[PDB]
RNA sequence: AGACUCUGGCAUGCUAUUCUUAGAGGGACAAGUGGCGUUCAG
């Protein structure tokens, strides 16, 4: 009862009791109590004292403490003798904590350390616990460390319990050592590593981990002794399947590992392929968390000490020498890791393999290949539960290189005329597709342009042929093939000068070859979004678009096709050009539209293409067009109205360039154009309509209230438009109108007061247009929740009570959906006051908007049981509701890879291996591994005419 | 004149919208809702409630 | 609706603040009586509040208590629910513009003299009384004292053995330092006779309406105390009820001579008092200033 | 929006059977969903051609064996009959 | 925090028919793009 109070020693003694007198601190008091500290054995008082003498020592008397440090030794030295001779623990233990205080806050020293150090091997555990955090905090807060690492050395050497004891002591104190004590440490530890006991094994290795955790320095550690207990630590490796001990046995020797590589990165490199040899081995063990441990400390390794280094290292032949000799030997071991032994691990094989191939493949591809053919012959076992981890291998090896040097390696069978039908290298071609990303374009050119125009007019010569089996498979061939140049087109390093030998090629191929189109056109947009980084590559690609400009442009225009895709390339394509040629096609296409002898489908394209090219001319053309455009806003067309809107937002859309030099040159013309065309504006045009005001609402200047006080009625009216972009496009409005009154005056909530002042009467007009303005201010109540004032929010909410009265549905909607958004926002100390207004209300609703509304009430009971009383909310509400709070209370009681076949799909374990009984097994065989498996191998009504039945 | 905007004529949507900012521009202009707007609101909609 | 205590008891609004507590209003759902509120959080300085009911339990029976109702634990509150009483008499005293009459006094003097005599046959001792410590009846007790607040209240004879606490110095001024005894300020051992002084202290408080060491200031709390105690013991027992009748002063002479052991007639003082009132010719009507200030209006 | 069970299991069994005739594009599948299939809702009838679009946008994407191998397994299957 | 049933906007189309009708047939299926995504559900 008097250990939780303020005034007790949990909390104000650690405060006010430190400032002795009104200063803090004095040794006064402990200079007074010398008196109890000697010939006085009293218990719970010599406690107490101590307890309290603990607890104010940190509060940094220190040039007192340099000073008494003497007097301070000689006493409680004392303490501990006579403490010792008599044999407490609560004195002792806080007398123990305050000598570490004043060791830690400073000849004679080194006698308190050694009195402060002897009593870790005292075997309470009391005692035992607060030396050890007292000598970690001393050392921790160094010249004693020779005296306690010697005395660790020694305390060990004369012992069988307390051994585990300083073997805590040096897992929370081997960092602070010097170099010859750590090596004599060490020695020490691989002693006791001689004996066969578990429990010094684990702690000592928890030593290790701690030891080499800690990235020492070149004082602590030297990289010449990081090699040599490395190499030391070989000699244990506990049996293969221990799994307690060989985890932490791998642990330390990857910190170890990494250590070194940190220390001198060549050394540790030539160290790796033993550790990496070891490991591979030691994923044959049965268990399968030593699997996954050796998985990710390899991983590791690789990332952090084996990638960096590899632009130092440079590529690795057959006949290297150095550190690259020691990567692929490293690499044989894991390619080695690959054979018919393992059988269970190849998902974490593959996984690691992935990772060798990302980090290392750009420099090791000479050596690469062996192991890449290995695995694709992996692939045509019967049955592969791995297939999507070796396509991910697969995809990261070209990742690193690209097709060529794979193509070298593994070669497609599919070069030309084939013999039988079952291709085996078939998801080549996929993994090409998803993973090529930094090869280059003109192997691309000279591999894939004949080979896969052989294959189309083999599949077309077939396809007159009769046969149409075989031609449906060539054509998704050289379909899929052709689907490897947006791969291609991701980050080529020579597509400055590789694109000139494709540029012919990819405009009739968008001109004649529709079954390609889409996927070229994605080619198109793919280079750019990542292919214009250089200037070179640019200019190349504008050099070519003053080319692709008319057939893109007839390819739009022609009648019916993927237009989008082919506009949406059109749009990042004329972003990315010269503006001289944009103002000539802008030209031409105002001639087009203006044509009188062009038909509607045709007139629409055109307008397609003018808003393409609306943002990316200059301010004279620019003004041009908009002067053209100008008379089509009150065209009786819908879709050209829509269009010219469209434009409109186009041009306003920029906000650097000619289209905003424009928008400032004809500020007042854009204005007075939307007021006046206000009137006659059709039912889909105020979707991009409200854009364009959107767009000069963000920079409109301050004597413009007017414009946006006659533009409010159009966006509360849009706010309940029929298309849900529009009403979207209405609250963006709303809400950057809201923006643009915050920055005309001083005050904010003025400004807002002001704002809504000019959105409020829509609550006294017709139904539809109060429904509008109740969904208006709902909107804005979520956007501005304080600003306005929560108060005239109140009376907004007592409006829309007198609003939940209404017969017509979508009103009481409206003030459902604003009382929920008034109950999430506005706070519950202002709710209690308004609860029970607003909740009679909604009791005294109806019967048959009740029934309707049953989600929406439901909503709001269960928000305001959360936010207050249950039995308020049963106390107002009528009879009947009771019956659905009692539910909602129950509520709340309750609430406390790309084959067909498996896209077709009605939708101790894994060490299990099925062998294959031909030629007799041959073990030694190295293709062996294509025998050895890792599974187990192996409705309507049809009517008379054959058509099925669905229902 | 159905409530619903979807089901009505955009003719019928022109003509609303010009009633309603001819309604918005007089009640602006009005004196008495330029003192106290949501007291001159509450009044208003109390009275076309207890009309219904 | 926001909170329930007793699963029948409404809570209203605070009345005032006790000792260790809060005073709030009630109303039963039941029945409709109306119930005062003593509530206090269960982790705070001072969890005093079920020796607080086990001194109520005692206490029962008697008049001048009021009768327990209930006591419970409210989901981070300690409860103590009471029967409604009226206002106490510091309340009267600021009513009634600050002034007594003798035979309003004498009202008083007499209902103290019985709830002490009713506390220290119940074998407890009060040391914090006060006139905001003394509250008055409600209904038909509209003539009835009842005395409240065990939170300070200690044992102080035992039962069986005849035995009081040992005495001993320096003890901290538990109560209030206005109506404190001189053995209460010195630090001796707080026993009946420092509680009849307390008493005399009261009725001279009602009696002169000031106190002379009344808004006395010092350097610090303990400074103001032992100031208060030095000019205490420099005040003569006569002079503070000059141009009085001696009933009083004769009174404090009696309980400050008072031992430690000693059992007090107070069937002495009550005589003495009751002859008093008969000899200035005053009949127990119960006519209080506060009462006929109600019916002048 | 999600898809019941009945227009995916209707949709596997009609790859099933005529993965040869179909296309790859909204207009196809609804044309062939209309000349092989009774399917009397229309509802149902772009629900199980938008499904079945989305089958074919997923699987010319895999590996070629496969779905040859479903070639001469249906060519065979029609020139049994 | 309704994956229940039916269903609207647009037809210068068929039916006695571009302005009114009322039967049928179309059209919308997340169909297309870009990001986030177990790379598939979303």
């Amino acid at each position: 009862a008097a250990h939780k109070e303020i005034c007790a020693v949990l909390a104000a003694v650690t405060e006010v009791i430190r400032s002795q007198g009104g200063k803090e601190t004095e040794t006064e008091y402990f200079a007074a109590l010398m008196t109890t500290m000697e010939a006085v054995e009293s218990p719970e008082s010599l406690a107490a004292v101590a307890y309290l003498l603990n607890l104010v020592l940190k509060r940094v008397p220190s040039p007192v403490l340099i000073k008494k440090f003497s007097d301070t030794s000689k006493a409680f030295m004392d303490i501990m003798s006579a403490q010792a001779s008599s044999g407490s623990t609560s004195v002792l233990r806080w007398v123990l904590s305050c000598l570490a205080t004043l060791l830690r806050k400073q000849p004679v020293t080194l006698q308190v350390y050694h009195g402060l150090l002897s009593f870790t091997v005292h075997p309470k555990p009391k005692i035992r616990k607060a030396a050890q955090h007292g000598v970690c905090s001393v050392l921790k807060g160094h010249p004693a460390a020779i005296s306690t690492a010697k005395f660790c050395i020694q305390e060990i050497e004369k012992s069988a319990t307390t051994t585990l004891h300083m073997l805590t002591l040096l897992k929370d104190l081997l960092p602070c050592f010097p170099e010859g004590l750590v090596k004599s440490c060490s020695e020490t530890l691989l002693r006791v590593m001689t004996l066969s006991h578990v429990l010094v094994t684990a702690c000592a290795m928890q030593a290790f981990h701690s030891l080499f955790h800690a990235r020492p320095g070149l004082s602590t550690l030297s990289a010449e002794l990081n090699a040599q207990i490395i190499t030391a630590l070989y000699d244990y490796v506990p049996s293969e399947n221990d799994l307690q001990p060989l985890l932490a046995w791998l642990k330390v020797m990857e910190k170890a590992h990494i250590n070194l590589v940190r220390l001198q990165w060549d050394l540790g490199l030539g160290h790796l392929p033993r550790f990496f040899g070891t490991a591979v081995t030691c994923l044959l063990s049965p268990h399968s968390q030593v699997l996954t441990a050796a998985t990710q400390s390899l991983k590791e390794i690789l990332k952090e000490c084996v990638a960096p280094h590899m632009a130092d290292i440079g590529s690795v032949t057959s006949s290297a020498s150095g550190p690259a000799q020691s990567v692929a030997k490293m690499f044989r071991a894991v390619e080695e890791g690959l054979t018919y032994k393992f059988h269970a691990a190849w998902s974490s094989v593959l996984q690691l393999l992935c990772v060798f191939f990302e980090a290392c493949g750009r420099q090791a591809h000479p050596v690469m290949r062996k192991c890449l053919q290995s695995l694709c012959d992996l692939r045509l076992s019967p049955h592969f539960p791995h297939t999507a981890a070796l396509d991910q291998a697969v995809g990261a090896a070209v990742t690193s290189m690209g097709p060529e040097v794979v193509l070298q390696a593994v070669p497609l069978e599919i070069d030309g005329s084939e013999e039988t039908l079952d291709f085996p290298r078939s998801w080549l071609l996929p993994v090409i597709r998803d993973h090529v990303q930094e090869t280059r374009l003109g192997f691309f050119t000279t591999y894939f342009l004949p080979l896969a125009n052989t294959l189309k007019s083999k599949a077309m010569d077939l396809a007159q042929a009769g046969s149409t089996v075989e031609s449906k498979i060539y054509d998704t061939l050289q379909w899929q093939m052709w689907t490897l140049l947006p791969g291609f087109c991701t980050r080529p390093t020579d597509v400055a000068i590789s694109f000139k030998g494709l540029a012919r090629t990819l405009g009739m191929a968008i001109s004649e070859r529709p079954d390609l189109r889409v996927t070229v056109c994605q080619a198109l947009r793919t280079l750019i979004t990542k292919g214009c980084q250089a200037e070179a590559d640019r200019a190349e690609v504008s050099r070519f678009a003053k080319n692709f400009l008319p057939i893109l442009f007839n390819l739009y225009g022609q009648p019916v096709a993927p237009r989008r895709a082919v506009l949406e390339t059109i749009r990042t394509y004329l972003t990315i050009t010269d503006t001289q040629l944009v103002n000539s096609l802008l030209e031409k296409a105002s001639e087009k539209v203006l044509d009188p002898a062009s038909s509607d489908f045709t007139r629409l394209s055109v307008l397609d293409l003018v808003v393409a090219l609306a943002p990316c001319a200059d301010e004279a053309a620019i003004s041009k067009l908009y002067s053209t455009i100008r008379p089509y806003l009150e065209s009786k067309a819908h879709g050209v109205q829509k269009k010219a809107y469209r434009v409109l937002e186009e041009v306003c859309a920029s906000p650097q360039g000619p289209g905003a030099l424009f928008v400032q040159s004809h500020l007042e013309d854009l204005k007075k154009t939307l007021l006046d065309s206000l009137r006659s504006t059709s039912s889909p045009a105020k979707r991009p309509r409200l854009k364009c005001l959107l767009h000069i609402v963000r920079k409109l200047s301050a004597e413009h209230k007017e414009f946006i006080t006659a533009l409010i009625p159009e966006v509360i009216l849009c706010t309940k438009e029929v298309s849900v972009g529009a009403r979207k496009n209405a609250f963006a409005l709303l809400v950057e109108m809201g923006h643009a009154f915050l920055r005309f005056g001083s005050n904010q909530e003025e400004a807002l007061q002001c704002y809504l002042v000019l959105i409020y009467p829509g609550l006294v007009g017709a139904v539809t247009m109060v429904s509008c303005s109740i969904l208006a201010l709902t909107h804005l109540l979520f956007e501005f929740k304080g600003l306005m004032g929560t108060s005239t929010v109140e009376q907004l909410l007592e409006n829309v009570c007198l609003l939940l009265a209404s017969r017509t549905r979508d009103v009481v909607k409206s003030a459902l959906g604003f009382i929920k958004v008034a109950v999430t926002v506005m706070d519950v100390a202002h709710l209690a006051k308004h609860v029970q207004l607003v909740m009679e209300a909604i009791g005294k609703l109806s019967d048959d908007m009740r029934r309707h509304f049953r989600m929406k009430l439901r909503n709001l009971f269960t928000k305001f049981i959360r936010k207050f009383g249950f039995e308020l909310v049963k106390r107002l509400l009528p009879e009947e509701y009771h019956r659905v709070l009692v539910n909602i209370r129950k509520a709340e009681a309750r609430a406390k890879g790309d084959s067909i076949e498996e896209i077709l799909a009605d939708s101790r374990q894994r060490s299990r291996a099925w062998l294959k009984e031909d030629e007799p097994l041959n073990f030694l065989d190295p293709k062996v591994a294509q025998r050895v498996l890792a599974t187990q191998p192996g409705g309507f009504k049809v009517s008379a005419d054959g058509r099925l039945i669905i229902r | 004149r159905p409530s619903e905007l979807s089901r009505m004529s955009a003719a019928q949507r022109q003509q609303l919208l010009e009633e309603e900012r001819t309604r918005f521009q007089e009640l602006l202009a009005s004196p008495a809702y330029r003192a106290s707007p949501l007291v001159a609101i509450g009044q208003t909609l109390a009275r076309q409630m207890q009309l219904e | 609706a926001e909170f329930i205590v007793g699963g029948k008891y409404k809570l209203g609004r605070k009345i005032g603040s006790g000792s260790f507590g809060d005073i709030y209003l009630a109303t039963n759902i039941t029945n409709g009586e109306e119930v005062a509120v003593k509530l206090e959080s269960q982790k705070a300085r001072h969890p005093q509040l079920h020796y607080e009911s086990k001194l109520y339990k005692i206490l029962q029976g008697g008049v001048g208590i009021p009768h327990i109702r209930w006591y419970g634990q409210e989901k981070d509150y300690n409860v103590l629910v009471m029967d409604l009483l009226g206002p106490s008499l510091e309340d009267l005293f600021n009513f009634c513009s600050r002034r007594f009459t003798m035979k309003t006094v004498l009202m008083l003097a007499d209902q103290m003299i019985s709830r002490i005599e009713y506390v220290h046959t119940k074998n407890f001792i009060h040391r914090d009384i006060k006139p905001d410590n003394f509250l008055m009846g409600i209904g038909r007790h509209c003539n009835k004292l009842f005395l409240i607040d065990f939170g300070l209240a200690k044992k102080y004879r035992d039962n069986r053995t005849r035995q009081h606490i040992p005495y001993r110095e320096d003890k901290n001024l538990t109560g209030t330092a206005r109506y404190a005894s001189i053995n209460a300020h010195l630090g001796i051992e707080q026993s009946r006779r420092d509680d009849m002084e307390s008493l005399g202290y009261v009725l001279m408080y009602f009696n002169r309406t000031s106190l002379p060491w009344q808004g006395l200031k010092a350097a610090t709390k303990k400074q103001k105390y032992e100031k208060i105690s030095e000019k205490k013991m420099s005040t003569p027992v006569e002079v503070l009820c000059k141009g009085f009748p001696a009933e009083f002063a004769m009174y404090l002479n009696y309980c400050r001579g008072l031992r430690f052991e000693e059992a007090p007639d107070y069937m002495y003082l009550r005589q003495l008092f009751r002859i008093l009132f008969r000899t200035l010719n005053h009949q127990y009507d119960y006519t209080f200033d506060w009462t006929m200030l109600k019916q002048k209006a | 929006r999600v898809r019941t069970k009945t227009v995916k299991k209707a949709a596997r069994v009609i790859i099933e059977k005529y993965y040869t005739r179909l296309g790859n594009d909204f207009h196809t599948n609804k044309r062939v969903c209309e000349e092989i299939a009774i399917i009397p809702s229309k509802k149902l009838r772009n629900k199980i051609a938008g499904y079945v679009t989305h089958l074919m946008k997923r699987i010319q994407r895999g590996p070629v064996r496969g779905i040859s191998i479903k070639l001469q397994e249906e060519e065979r299957e029609r020139r049994d009959n």
